[PDB]
DNA sequence: AGACACTACGAGTACATA
DNA sequence: TTTTTTTATGTACTCGTAGTGTCT
């Protein structure tokens, strides 16, 4: 063992906007931004694994050919955005005098921009309002709502959905026949079911299964990674006897080794989230799994309490 | 010496084949390690499992004993904030090795506990560097990490230590020291470890301390029992058929009796009783209903104290008025 | 006034003789003395009986005492200060002028006093008189509980409360529980016809005087106060008929419990939401407010047993409610909500 | 030098002066302190985690296991006693904890070594740690797993359910059991007899019968008890009601009295005499205890009221657990209980 | 705050010989309070459709770009009153669609809905509006959209819910439950959210719990209360309230600490028993006596070591019958004036 | 030798927290 | 249609007395 080999998520991290499998009204509307140029202020916002980054980083690529290097000014999470960078080094970066070519603009890429403090969002609004000629900023987030309004008002906004089965699976297909790897369909099919629209999670698990297994199987897919965790805990809420969700809260959840705060966590999540049920069993259940969470974070964590809180939720279910 | 230390931290393994229970995750491990695709581990699972031990036996196996110089290891026990992050993962990711050729490896150990803002910067560090570094996150609560950061790392379930497993480990501590284990001894300290190696290596300690022998007898299921003041099934049945069958009296009688002969404590009693009755096959849900949320109850009451005498009576109560709705 | 008939002594008090007696056996070694917890009802003369304890286990000095004021800082820029009520022989602590940060003023004072010797030119340690340990959040006793035991050779504590219900089990077991009953209507009786005779109160009847115990529940303090208001509208001649002068803030409940019983609507509930603002905004403590209006309400005639329990469950449920939150109003208003709701 | 330190111990409260010094004076927890003896010739101490309830002699075992262990020359300089009345947040246990953790061991003298075992390893003792926060706890992972070599960790609390699941697995867990009469009868008479408390034939073994598990509480009632009869100076026996009045215990006839009115009268005499007899201070703690042990150990009443007693007493304990006013509380169970 | 450029500008509005000119975009802000007396205020509201529709008709037709009036007010009320996103959000669709009449504007305004927070009123009115909870409603907002209308502002929500939720008409009434009914019930889970919110403000810093304070403090006491607004949304009074109780209680722990060397009593002690006789010992002897109790009055003050203020504050204690408000103007303006002579001449041992 | 630009460690002030 | 709230560690900004290398 002396050196490693670059994952699959990064060797085969899309360099161009046509290898993207992601939203194509968003995708196509950035191949013929960047076809015709006069790229504008955009916030690009989503869930992670979805192709983000990568989408903006082709993006400026293809925007900027040669001139990425001298054009383009990254700032990630990792280094310091307060309010002296955004008064100091952006600014000198779009006041920078830049030769490019007469349909061109110089970037000021902003990972993770729903982390930046409300001074730096604040002084970025004139910063990016007197140099819109020559300099276009692109934020990537997760949240909009973590952006202030102003800044937000002066740019588009570009929405990413989930990754649906079909392009995940397309994807997962062009990534085996590029690396030939002996696959199933069920295989795949579990693969996509356990990633729930994350493609960076799908392209890791995959990975892990081939280097694992050698063979891209459902039983050796389920044995190297378990099952989704709000799936399970959905289906113990949604049961229709107390023995039933008892009987998988032990086997699936507890004898699996599932913490209690994770568990009552979850269940929270999947009542909030939930729909089948009214409105007002959902406040109830949501109050009861919230009584028990107030016990978990005490140190009173247990089996016991979460079979009371099965128990109760059933109670409240038995009308 | 190694003789000095406890049993937890004497017998920590040094090597990945002395780390029982994973055997689908080590296997794993070694098939990346050794085809060299390493991808970001989160090794994520409870308290005893062996996830510490995993990662330090593989970092030994990738860069021999050299392995406290060429690895970065950070825990809870270090400040981990935002400031933390930028200086020094960021320069460890980015330089190279000082003492020889390969990745470099930063094992944020109990990763639980950092800020947000710190996991918010650290995605980004890890999406960066990543041909020359690699990250190994251990957590015991999948909540407290963003889902961005849990995104970019494999996950890998430390599953509870099965029986073959803990007795294997078992039988290795018995042979390493002059020490002879009962069967029923060796069943018994299985149903009290619920996977838990620390445990068990503890209680063994214990009860090897309270032969107060030359060792030359056997550790017998008694020894246990009165080594971490667990109730005896025996009594724990006992106990329950005076409940559900005995009257009031004599019911609180024994209970009193028997808690107050071998001091055993209320909460276990508790426990036993609710893992003794899980068993059982009774009429409509509604005792069971009352049965759970009494002893919920109770057992949070316990949790903070009060009269010892007045909950066990709230005990035999609650059971028996649960157990009345099933006739 | 209550302030100028007060004993000074134990030889002086004039109820509770076997309470006196256990103080003078308590307090004929006092070297080997533990810590003390006084507990019982509000008023009964707990605080006396310990300056008259302290003056026995040392000099008559003790009452010629003074207020200092100390500084604290806490993990923030903030600054606390705080007036301690120090003696030649003891000091009296009250951690229930200050919100949380309680725990930091007990452990550094009190550490400084344990770590600090005594000094002469006026026994061996310096007593320190925790008064209304109740307030004293689980914080502030965890931190006491070790500095109770750490320095026992120069720290004794005499803690003065008027429920155990929120000291800790391991503070209980850590001091001597001493109970203080409240004086029979007897004892105050013959208190107020003493503080009357000293004071030249003209009494056409005697009997009034048992009224004034009647109206006092025990409590010495409200009985002696009320007598001097009534001496004082009566014109230094209380008459056999003479008014009970009882609080406004008494007053106020029972208007409040008048209105609960009359009307039960939330256009009322408005109303009575803005007197427990008024109530709560002129230091009037949540807990005495819920349980005044409480035996209020269970004393209306109109009502019967199955009103009364209900009025008694709920009143406990939003007691520990109110114990549990901080936000005293919105116990106290879903209280009342649920007493219109059951009548 | 010694003769002010026994002096002092003379001249010390009851609780103080008759604390346990060596590992052979704790009674009733013998399953701890056996393996705390045997692990004195051996080296292999592990972290401990001490947990039951208040006055079993925690605190007290943990001294005498250092002072045994280390002499009365490096009890000083070889113990890190952190308790409740210090800051213990995520700072310092960063730094203070983990720069002591990290220390080496001090060199014992020649004397040390020829009476003490003197093990290579310091122990850093917590007291009372329910108090500590979470994150601070978890940031005492590592250091206690990295530095085990050098430094041994000794956590203290009542309530195990307060401290983290690591810790509680990283730590063995030694339970101490509460000290009723049966296991502590033995260490209150020698307490009576080095004291000379002239007592009656059923009085010591009342007064852990009222301590509830609690060998303090029982020590601090017989030196007040004590003092109570040699002030008198008449040169009788301490009697059972003259301990039980000082105890805060209800009399056996104002207890009947209180189920003669529940058992039969309306709301409104209930009231009246809850409102009379909370004039009189008592604890409503040692009321509810009292009513409990009557109506079940009493064999005149159905399973059916039992079970509902029962739960009704439970949650009255529950609710005066947490500081509620103790007149309303009482005057709930009552009438909940005179409700059949 | 304190310190800042913002009290710079303020007293700079006040001596300038040169025009002042201030933008911003949110005027009813605390740092902006120096701002309220200073400065003529002018408001831009939301413009109207009509001069906006002209605009966009011109820029249509100028950059080749197809499009008809009917969409510019859907245009307009998803952008909410922004001539900026609106142009932008042309700009942006306008390079791959070229025509935007009928079809495709679902997706476009489902994808460029304004997300913004709203104020601490509006997510009382929305929190209060029965439709949400109907059956229809609850499908269209949903529970995680009503627990996002708490997070937008979780420090005045729980306070906003609290203080009207007993002033609307109910129209989620379950058959058999009165109005009152679903108050007290409201009125139970404000208590447990209150509970929630004491456990999460506290040590240990519970925050993990703000999604369960979330329902319990807003969400369910206004599902149980939902309807229309009966008269017009209160803001909180609580907090006017608790300052007023802190003043209060600062005022009589400086009475107590005054008077400590002769009471030896509690703070409560002393304002439930000793201000009903104090009242009548210093203020009683003025509405009898006239001007020649002042030597009493004076000596009593002194006993206790009372001072005019602590005089002036003990008055205002006393609620229901016994307010001195008015008693203290029905006292003669001399006898007022001999006492405060009076205290400015004879000495007093603190 | 000394004055004063450059500077980096420290006390104070707020601001969030799913 | 509008004002406030105890505390606990992490984060960011600011002034700022201070310690030392340098130039008129
Ligand atoms: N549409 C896609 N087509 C192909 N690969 C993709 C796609 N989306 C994601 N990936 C893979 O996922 C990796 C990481 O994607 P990112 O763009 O970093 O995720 P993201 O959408 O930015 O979300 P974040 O960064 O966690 S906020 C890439 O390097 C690709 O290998
Ligand atoms: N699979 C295993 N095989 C053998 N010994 C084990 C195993 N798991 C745990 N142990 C023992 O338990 C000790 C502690 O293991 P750790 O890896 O530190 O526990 P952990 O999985 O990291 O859980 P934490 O540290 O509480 S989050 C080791 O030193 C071993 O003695
Ligand atoms: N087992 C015991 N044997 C003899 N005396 C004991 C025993 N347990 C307690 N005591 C007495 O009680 C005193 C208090 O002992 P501690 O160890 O402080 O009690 P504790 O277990 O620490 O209770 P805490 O501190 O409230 S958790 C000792 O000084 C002894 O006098
Ligand atoms: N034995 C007694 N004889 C006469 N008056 C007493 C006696 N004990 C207490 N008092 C009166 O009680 C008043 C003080 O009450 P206090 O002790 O502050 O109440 P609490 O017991 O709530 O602390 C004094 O003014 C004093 O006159
Ligand atoms: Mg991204
Ligand atoms: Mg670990
Ligand atoms: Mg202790």
């Amino acid at each position: 063992t002396l050196s490693l080999q670059l994952p699959w998520v990064e060797k085969y991290r899309p360099q161009v906007l046509s290898d993207i499998v992601g939203n194509k009204e968003t995708i196509d509307r950035l191949q013929q931004i960047a076809k015709d140029g006069n790229m504008p202020h955009m916030i690009i916002s989503g869930m992670p694994g979805i192709g983000k980054t990568t989408s903006v980083h082709c993006l400026a690529h293809e925007l900027l050919g040669r001139s990425y290097a001298d054009g383009v000014l990254e700032l990630n999470a990792s280094d310091d955005r307060g309010i002296d960078v955004v008064r100091n080094q952006i600014k000198h970066f779009a006041q920078k005098k830049l030769h490019l070519p007469p349909g061109k603009h110089k970037i000021v890429i902003l990972d993770e921009a729903d982390s930046m403090t409300a001074g730096a969002q604040q002084a970025l609004r004139r910063t990016m309002e007197l140099y819109s000629n020559s300099t276009r900023f692109a934020f990537a987030c997760n949240q909009s709502n973590k952006i202030i309004e102003p800044l937000q008002s002066r740019c588009a906004i570009l929405r990413y959905s989930k990754l649906s089965d079909e392009d995940v699976l397309k994807r997962l297909l062009q990534i085996i026949k590029l690396e030939d790897v002996k696959y199933t369909n069920d295989g795949l099919e579990a693969i996509i079911f356990t990633a729930e629209g994350d493609m960076r999670q799908a392209i890791n698990n995959l990975q892990s299964t081939v280097a694992g297994h050698g063979l891209v199987n459902a039983d050796n897919v389920f044995k190297i990674v378990d099952s989704p965790h709000p799936l399970i805990v959905k289906k113990m809420l949604l049961a229709s006897n107390l023995e039933d969700s008892i009987q998988i809260l032990r086997t699936d959840l507890w004898k699996k080794g599932y913490s209690s705060i994770d568990i009552v966590t979850t269940s929270f999540r999947v009542t909030k989230n939930l729909a089948q049920v009214k409105e007002s069993v959902r406040l109830e259940m949501i109050k009861e799994i919230g009584l028990t969470h107030m016990r978990i974070l005490e140190g009173v964590g247990t089996y016991l309490q979460l079979a009371s809180m099965l128990a109760k939720i059933h109670k409240l279910n038995n009308k | 010496s190694k003789e000095n230390l406890p049993w937890v931290e004497k017998y920590r393994p040094e090597t990945l084949d002395e780390v029982y229970g994973q055997n689908e995750v080590i296997t794993t491990v070694r098939k990346f390690v050794d085809e060299g695709k390493l991808p970001h581990l989160l090794f994520y699972g409870p308290p005893g499992t062996g996830k510490t031990s995993t990662i330090v036996a593989l970092a030994r196996e990738i860069y021999g004993k050299n392995y406290s110089n060429m690895v970065l290891e950070l825990n809870a026990s270090d400040d981990r904030g935002i400031d933390v992050v930028r200086n020094q993962i960021k320069d460890f990711a980015s330089t190279r090795q000082i003492f020889s050729k390969g990745f470099k490896l930063i094992i944020l150990d109990e990763a639980d506990a950092m800020t947000n803002a710190a996991q918010n910067a650290l995605r980004r560090v890890i999406e960066r560097y990543t041909k020359n570094t690699r990250f190994c996150v251990l957590a015991n609560y999948a909540h407290k990490l963003t889902p961005a950061l849990l995104s970019r790392c494999t996950r890998f379930r430390f599953q509870p230590l099965p029986q073959e497993a803990i007795e294997r480990r078992i039988a290795n501590v018995l042979v390493h020291e002059k020490l002879k284990l009962s069967p029923n001894a060796e069943k018994a300290l299985i149903e009290l470890s619920n996977g838990d190696m620390r445990r068990v290596l503890n209680v063994l300690q214990s009860c090897k301390a309270t032969l107060d022998n030359p060792d030359e007898d056997e550790i017998s299921d008694d020894v246990i029992y009165e080594c971490c003041g667990a109730p005896r099934p025996s009594d724990l049945k006992a106990v329950l058929k005076s409940i559900l069958e005995d009257d009031w009296g004599t019911a609180h009688y024994t209970l009193n009796k028997v808690r107050s002969a071998k001091g055993l404590a209320l909460i276990d009693l508790i426990e036993g009783i609710v893992k003794i009755l899980e068993d059982y096959e009774l009429q409509n849900e509604e005792t069971r209903v009352h049965l759970l949320t009494k002893l919920a109850d109770i057992e949070y009451s316990i949790s903070k104290g009060g009269n010892d005498q007045i909950q066990g009576s709230a005990v035999i109560g609650a059971i028996k008025a649960s157990f009345e709705n099933e006739t | 006034w209550v302030d100028k008939y007060r004993p000074k002594s134990l030889n002086a008090l004039s109820h509770n003789e076997e309470l006196t007696n256990f103080l003078k056996s308590l307090s004929d070694q006092p070297r080997d003395l533990p810590h003390l917890l006084l507990y019982g009802p509000n008023g009964t003369g707990k605080k006396t009986r310990c300056m008259a304890l302290l003056e026995s286990i040392f000099g008559p000095g003790v009452y010629r005492l003074k207020i200092d004021v100390r500084q604290f800082v806490t993990a923030s820029n903030r600054k606390l200060e705080l007036n301690v009520v120090s003696s030649p022989y003891h000091l009296e602590i009250t951690p229930s002028d200050m919100g949380n940060n309680d725990r930091i003023v007990i452990q550094e004072l009190l550490k400084e006093v344990a770590q600090m010797e005594q000094v002469d030119f006026q026994h061996r340690y310096k007593c320190v008189i925790i008064n209304e340990a109740n307030s004293l959040t689980k914080d502030a006793q965890a931190a006491l509980r070790r500095t109770m035991e750490k320095y026992s050779k120069n720290i004794r504590l005499i803690m003065v409360c008027d429920s155990m219900s929120p000291i800790i089990a391991p503070i209980k077991s850590r001091c001597l529980l001493i109970r203080c009953p409240a004086p029979s209507d007897s004892e105050i009786s013959t208190i107020l016809s003493d503080v009357v005779t000293n004071e030249r109160i003209q009494l056409e009847t005697k009997d009034i005087l048992k009224r004034i115990a009647q109206a006092s529940n025990g409590n010495l303090r409200v009985s002696l106060l009320m007598l001097e208001s009534m001496a004082l509208n009566n014109e230094l001649a209380l008459k056999s008929s003479s008014p009970i002068i009882k609080p406004d803030w008494i007053i106020v409940i029972h208007k409040l419990t008048r209105k609960i019983v009359k009307e039960r609507s939330v256009n009322s509930l408005i109303e009575c939401r803005a007197v427990l603002y008024d109530l709560l905004a002129h230091c009037i403590p949540a807990n005495i407010i819920l349980k005044e209006l409480t035996f209020s309400l269970l004393d209306v005639e109109t009502l019967n047993t199955t009103n009364k329990s209900s009025i008694i469950e709920y009143s406990s449920v939003f007691d520990e409610r109110l114990s549990l939150g901080n936000k005293a109003i919105f116990h106290l208003e879903g209280f009342i909500a649920k007493v219109m709701c059951c009548l | 030098s010694k003769l002010a330190a026994e002096q002092s111990l003379a001249q010390q409260p009851w609780v103080e002066k008759y604390r346990p010094k060596n590992l052979d004076e704790v009674t009733a927890q013998d399953h701890a302190v056996t393996v705390l003896k045997k692990t004195l010739k051996s080296a292999n101490l592990p972290h401990m985690l001490f947990y039951g309830p208040p006055g079993t002699g925690k605190t007290s075992t943990i001294l005498a296991l250092t002072k045994e262990l280390y002499g009365p020359d490096l009890m000083k300089s070889r113990i890190l006693e952190l308790n409740a009345s210090d800051e213990r947040g995520i700072s310092i246990v960063r730094e203070k904890v983990k720069n002591f953790a990290r220390l080496t061991v001090s060199k014992p003298s020649k004397h040390d070594l020829e009476n003490y075992p003197c093990p290579p390893y310091k122990i850093i003792i917590l007291d009372e740690a329910d108090s500590m926060t979470a994150d601070a706890q978890s940031a005492l992972r590592r250091t206690m797993e990295t530095y085990s070599g050098v430094t041994r960790f000794c956590l203290i609390c009542n309530y195990v359910t307060r401290i983290i699941d690591p810790l509680a697995s990283r730590c063995s867990k030694f339970r101490f059991k509460a000290l009723d009469a049966s296991n502590a009868i033995d260490r209150l008479r020698f307490i009576s007899e080095q004291e000379n408390v002239k007592c009656d034939d059923g009085v010591l073994e009342r007064i852990l019968d009222i301590s509830a598990g609690d060998l303090r509480r029982g020590i601090t009632l017989l030196q007040s008890a004590s003092k109570g009869a040699q002030y008198l100076g008449d040169g009788k026996n301490i009697t059972s009601t003259q301990v039980e009045e000082l105890a805060g215990v209800v009399p056996h006839d104002i207890l009947i009295e209180i189920v003669e009115k529940v058992k039969s009268g309306d709301f409104d005499e209930i009231k009246k005499y809850v409102n009379t007899f909370m004039k009189s201070g008592w604890s409503a703690a040692s009321v509810v205890n009292q009513l409990h042990e009557y109506y079940i150990t009493n064999d005149n009443f159905d399973t059916n009221f039992k079970n509902q007693i029962s739960w009704l007493l439970f949650t009255t304990d529950s609710r005066l657990n947490n500081g509620t006013n103790e007149h309303i509380q009482l005057l709930n169970l009552l009438v909940k209980i005179s409700q059949l | 705050g304190d310190r800042g450029g913002v009290g710079q500008l303020a007293q700079f509005c006040r001596k300038t010989s040169t025009p002042l000119i201030l933008i911003c975009n949110e005027r009813n802000l605390p740092k902006m309070r120096p701002f309220d007396r200073v400065c003529l205020d002018i408001q831009f509201r939301r413009p109207d459709a009509n001069s906006i529709k002209s605009r966009l008709m011109t820029i249509a037709i100028r950059e080749k770009f197809k499009l008809d009036p009917n969409v510019i007010d859907r245009l307009i009320q998803t952008t909410r009153g922004d001539i900026r996103q609106v142009i932008n959000l042309l700009s942006t669709i306008s390079t791959t669609t070229k025509t935007i009449n009928h079809e495709n504007i679902n997706e476009i305004s489902k994808a460029w809905e304004k997300n913004i927070a709203l104020k601490p009123f509006d997510i009382a009115h929305k929190m209060l509006d029965g439709q949400i909870y109907s059956d229809i409603g609850s499908r269209n907002f949903t529970l995680n959209d009503k627990i996002a209308l708490y997070f937008d502002d979780f420090d005045f929500t729980p306070l906003m819910i609290q203080e009207n939720y007993l002033s609307t008409r109910p129209s989620v009434l379950k058959p058999g439950q009165s109005h009152l009914e679903a108050v007290a019930e409201a009125a139970n889970c404000i208590s447990l959210g209150d509970i929630v919110e004491k456990k999460i403000r506290s040590s240990e810093q519970l925050w993990s719990l703000l999604p369960l304070h979330a329902v319990l403090s807003s969400v369910y006491p206004a599902s149980k209360v939902a309807g229309h607004m009966a008269g017009r949304i209160n803001f909180t009074a609580w907090l006017g309230q608790n300052s007023k109780s802190a003043k209060y209680y600062r005022l009589l722990q400086e009475i107590h600490y005054h008077t400590r060397l002769g009471t030896s009593t509690d703070k409560i002690g002393l304002r439930l028993d000793y201000l009903p006789t104090f009242r009548k010992r210093l203020l009683d002897p003025f509405l009898k006596q006239g001007a020649d109790a002042i030597s009493s009055v004076i000596e009593v003050m002194d006993d206790y070591y009372l001072t005019k203020e602590d005089w002036d504050s003990i008055m205002e204690f006393f609620v229901g019958p016994d307010v001195t408000t008015a008693i203290i103007k029905k006292i003669p303006a001399t006898v007022k004036s001999g006492f405060t002579r009076k205290y400015n001449s004879m000495t007093h041992p603190v």
